[PDB]
RNA sequence: AUAUACCGCCAUCUUCAGCAAACCCUGAUGAAGGCUACAAAGUAAGCGCAAGUACCCACGUAAAGACGUUAGGUCAAGGUGUAGCCC
């Protein structure tokens, strides 16, 4: 079946390789949606870091 | 006597003692059939019974009973001494099995297959191999020491398509199946550079463990460690160099080498990110220029920056051996194909 | 007479397949790392050593230059340069007439 | 801990039928008793003859269908007939089995001096009731 | 089949909106609804600073601009999935709207999960429902986080089984792993009741094309 | 001769409720860990308890009572491994 690393790329990246690959025997039903509207941004896991030196968050305030 | 008379489970069950005392906990007869070789209607007194032991008809004729000959059941003991005698040995005999890395080791030996999926998915396309297997201790009160086996299991279909797992089980064969049958929902694809080798050099650091992998041309071989070699057979991969620096523990050792070849960058993808041509310059093939990749989107005309001195982080071993420095005794020894 | 014919027999095709015939050879060697030489000869005194090489272990197997078939799983493809003789397995007296064969 | 007639639970793979699956405790709730003869009731006699007959009974159809009965054999008297009825699976083919038959009628008659009839009926394979 | 499969599947995926979903809702009717409304700029979640218009009084404010073309694709690729007879699960650990929620997929025909998730429901399917269960083909989180603000493990599990998911993320959410994360205030009752209505709307519109080509292919 | 080779039949905690395969997840896929009901990763077939059954009820008494523990008892119920005796 799919990968299940959820932390390598994202849903659409393995579903794609392992279909090229030919593990995965049909593509799923999302697929073809994806690959038609993709999001903005693709899903792939990243880790939340704390900013610890002169970088501050670019969120202005509202006046 | 007769009705002391038992059968023959419960005679072998008694016999070999497979529980008690000393089974109990550790504190050599094996079972044999005695009914594999045995026809019905054979007796020592050679009788041949109409139907059950001979043709019920001979000639378009019904048989009456006959007795063999003192020849004729010499003849008939002798062939099953010598049916016996050919399964016993048979049975004595086995297939050598192929050995991993050492004799007594358990790395790469192959499992095969992973056992197929519930909703008619089929995994013969994958190989298994064994990496590591560790006899793992805990202390418990209610039984001292608890013992289990812990196994690192690669898989892969030799198209780019592979993963590892690890099991832990109380018996051998059930961690093998755990890991490997896990294995298969953990596949990373790896690209692989004209489906024979890695698309560029990949220096990382996992835990303790430095992986310096190094693109080579085809008929390169690996040259890598003996591990690396498996994992990269299971993948596809042909022709690559593999050094492995620091802690040399398999299992950092098999993440490390995952995480950079998944996460390494095809030509392609540089391509479409820096919008040139990536165009590949061969030795044998002179200055002929090799336009590898493309870029998908709109061509950049920026003529590049023409860096005077690159501002890469070099390794040493490979600068000492590009100079010719390095004289080690061990390094380009000749070895079995890999 | 004609070693060649051996090759496209299919004896030869059922043992071996599309593989080389050094591919399942695997030398018994103390340690990881294998020594530098191969055995001397698999024949010593037409008698057959344990383990004899690819080419000792098949006696339909001979090493003629016009074996080309035969003497091209010897020769890499990509590069054109003979095996040694640690990489396929082979004696020093195969590898010796290997190398003559192909020359 | 009580070891009589019970099958021991080690790790859910071992096929028993439903005989074997109930410890003697269950005979009068669950599996009614393989042998059904008027020995053993109130005022009548000649019960150790009944239980040395069905033990030879039972040791000498074990050895004369070797490896062939799935499950314990049915004993029933009725009168001076006798009936035995055994599951049997098909691995034997049918003229060794209608010769086994034969053989067993004529010789048990013959040596009990009753009337004794042989039922066989034929399974696939063993009937597993459930896995221990 | 050819001729059929073809028509009906793969056409709506040669028109930018198929089925017009833009037309379901706008940057004032957000508004209205208090989507832009966000946690304190101390509850703040990294990986929603983009999304985020600017903070207003310590009170983060998300961006409706970006937030109208996140639910655009978000709710066409619902439709999509709806429309190709997919199976669609609503999730969301907010009690307060649970009840509503339900009603809305049991409305909608499709499948709804708002109660405790238990461990493995989407790991573990083939063993607890059985071999040949049918796992959701789209899961649409009205809540992405669960009681103890941490992020719902359906998302994770749904990321391990390749399920694409829906998901209205607040401020202090995390849409590294949602496939379509719409930025939008999920505490408010009339933003979560304006998200349930643009969803059902767009399964119920997706359904109904999808039986109304069937029929004109039937016919045809 | 050996219960310190066993089957067989049992003692004992047991006047116990746990034993658990098979999966899933977490720790960077380290020896490990998986508890929150206004619920936050566990599910569990099966075994035992329970249930059901016997006796006079639904109560009670029996029966039942897993995996493990004492190298627990029995080679003298019987069978059997090993070893020994055969005027
Ligand atoms: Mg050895
Ligand atoms: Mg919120
Ligand atoms: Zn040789």
């Amino acid at each position: 079946a799919g990968s299940r690393l959820e932390t390598v790329g994202s849903i659409f990246s393995r579903t794609r390789d392992l279909v090229r690959a030919g593990v995965l025997k049909e593509k799923p039903l999302w697929f073809d949606v994806y690959d038609a509207f993709p999001p903005l941004r693709e899903p792939v896991f990243q880790r939340p870091r704390v900013r610890y030196g002169k970088a501050k968050a670019p969120i202005q305030d509202i006046w | 006597s007769f009705f002391t008379k038992l059968t023959a489970d419960e005679l072998w069950k008694g016999a070999l003692a497979e529980t008690g005392a000393g089974a109990k906990k550790g504190r050599k007869k094996k079972r044999k059939d005695l009914n594999r070789g045995q026809i019905i209607g054979e007796g020592r007194y050679g009788f041949l019974w109409p139907g059950l032991n001979v043709p019920l008809m001979k000639n378009g004729a019904v048989q009456t009973i006959a007795q063999r000959s003192k020849e004729e059941q010499e003849k008939v003991e002798a062939d099953m001494i010598q049916q016996r005698e050919e399964w016993d040995r048979k049975k004595k005999m086995k297939v050598k099995r192929e050995r991993g890395w050492s004799g007594n080791s358990w790395g790469g030996i192959s499992l095969g297959p992973p056992d197929p999926g519930p909703c008619g998915e089929t995994y013969e396309d994958f190989d298994t191999r064994i990496l590591e297997v560790r006899n793992v201790f805990t202390m418990t009160a209610k039984e001292g020491r608890k013992k289990s086996i812990r196994v690192l299991v690669a898989v892969g279909n030799g198209k780019g398509a592979a993963g590892f797992s690890i099991g832990k089980a109380t018996d051998r064969m059930d961690a093998f199946r755990k890991a490997k049958n896990r294995a298969v929902h953990h596949l990373h694809y790896i690209e692989r550079y004209e489906d024979h080798t890695i698309f560029h050099d990949i220096s990382l650091r996992f835990k303790r463990t430095h992986i310096k992998m190094k693109k080579q041309p085809k008929g390169y071989g690996l040259r890598c460690h003996r591990a690396i070699i498996t994992i990269c057979r299971l993948i596809g991969i042909k022709d690559m160099y593999a050094k492995v620096s620091g802690s040399i523990n398999m299992l950092s050792l098999t993440q490390g080498l995952f995480r950079g070849l998944s996460r390494q960058e095809t030509h392609q993808q540089l391509a479409d990110k820096k919008g040139l041509h990536v165009v590949e310059i061969r030795e044998e093939c002179g200055p002929l220029p090799i336009v590898v990749a493309s870029p998908r989107g709109p061509l950049r005309k920026d003529p590049e920056p023409e860096d005077e001195v690159p501002d890469v982080k070099l390794d040493w071993e490979d600068v000492k051996t590009a100079q010719g420095m390095k004289r080690s005794v061990w390094s380009n020894l000749k070895r079995a194909a890999t | 007479d004609e070693p060649w014919k051996y090759l496209e027999s299919e004896e030869y095709q059922e043992r071996y397949g599309s593989r080389p015939v050094w591919a399942d050879y695997r030398r018994n060697h103390k340690g990881g790392v294998p020594p530098q030489r191969t055995r001397k000869t698999c024949i010593r005194r037409n008698k057959v050593v344990g383990n004899p090489c690819p080419i000792c272990r098949d006696h339909k197997l001979h090493v003629d230059f016009r074996n080309v078939k035969l003497l091209e799983q010897f020769v890499c493809a990509h590069t054109g340069i003979i095996f040694y003789a640690p990489y396929t397995g082979v004696c020093v007296k195969q590898h010796k007439r290997l190398t003559q064969a192909i020359q | 801990k009580n070891r009589a007639a019970r099958v021991r639970v080690s790790k859910g793979d071992k096929p028993v039928t439903y005989e074997e699956a109930h410890a003697p405790h269950y005979i009068a709730h669950r599996k009614g008793w393989l042998s059904l003869h008027t020995g053993n009731l109130d005022g009548e006699d000649h019960a150790a003859e009944r239980t040395v007959e069905d033990v030879f009974l039972r040791k000498f159809m074990w050895g004369t269908f070797p490896g062939c009965l799935a499950d314990q054999l049915v004993l029933k008297r009725r009168g001076n007939q006798l009936e035995i009825c055994a599951v049997v699976l098909r691995q034997l083919s049918p003229h060794k089995y209608y010769f086994l038959v034969g053989y067993s009628e004529t010789l048990l008659s013959y040596f009990y001096k009753c009337p004794v009839r042989l039922h066989l009926q034929t399974v696939p394979s063993k009937v597993v009731y459930k896995y221990l | 089949s050819t001729d059929f499969n073809d028509k009906i599947l793969n056409e709506p995926l040669k028109h930018s909106d198929f089925f017009n979903v833009k037309e379901l809702f706008s940057v004032r009717s957000l508004f209205d609804a208090r989507v832009h409304l966000g946690h304190k700029a101390g509850c703040r979640h990294r990986f929603m600073e983009p999304y985020i218009f600017g903070s207003r009084l310590d009170h983060d404010i998300i961006d409706l601009e970006q937030t109208a073309t996140h639910l655009q694709l978000a709710l066409n690729f619902t439709a999509h999935m709806a429309y190709r007879k997919g199976i669609i699960l609503f999730i969301s650990r907010n009690r307060q709207f649970s009840y509503l929620i339900e009603n809305m997929a049991r409305d909608c025909g499709e499948y709804a999960h708002t109660r405790y998730f238990r461990g493995g429901m989407l790991t573990n399917a083939r063993l607890l429902f059985g071999p040949t269960v049918r796992l959701p083909d789209l899961i649409i989180f009205l809540h992405t986080l669960n009681n103890i603000f941490e992020p719902h493990v359906a998302v994770r599990d749904a990321a391990k089984m390749n399920i694409p998911t829906v998901g209205i993320v607040d401020t202090n959410c995390n849409p590294c792993l949602i496939t379509y994360p719409v930025p939008g205030n999920d505490d408010s009752p009339l933003a979560v009741h304006l998200y349930c209505r643009l969803f059902q709307t767009a399964i119920t519109r997706a359904k109904e094309k999808r039986q109304q080509v069937e029929a004109l292919y039937r016919l045809q």
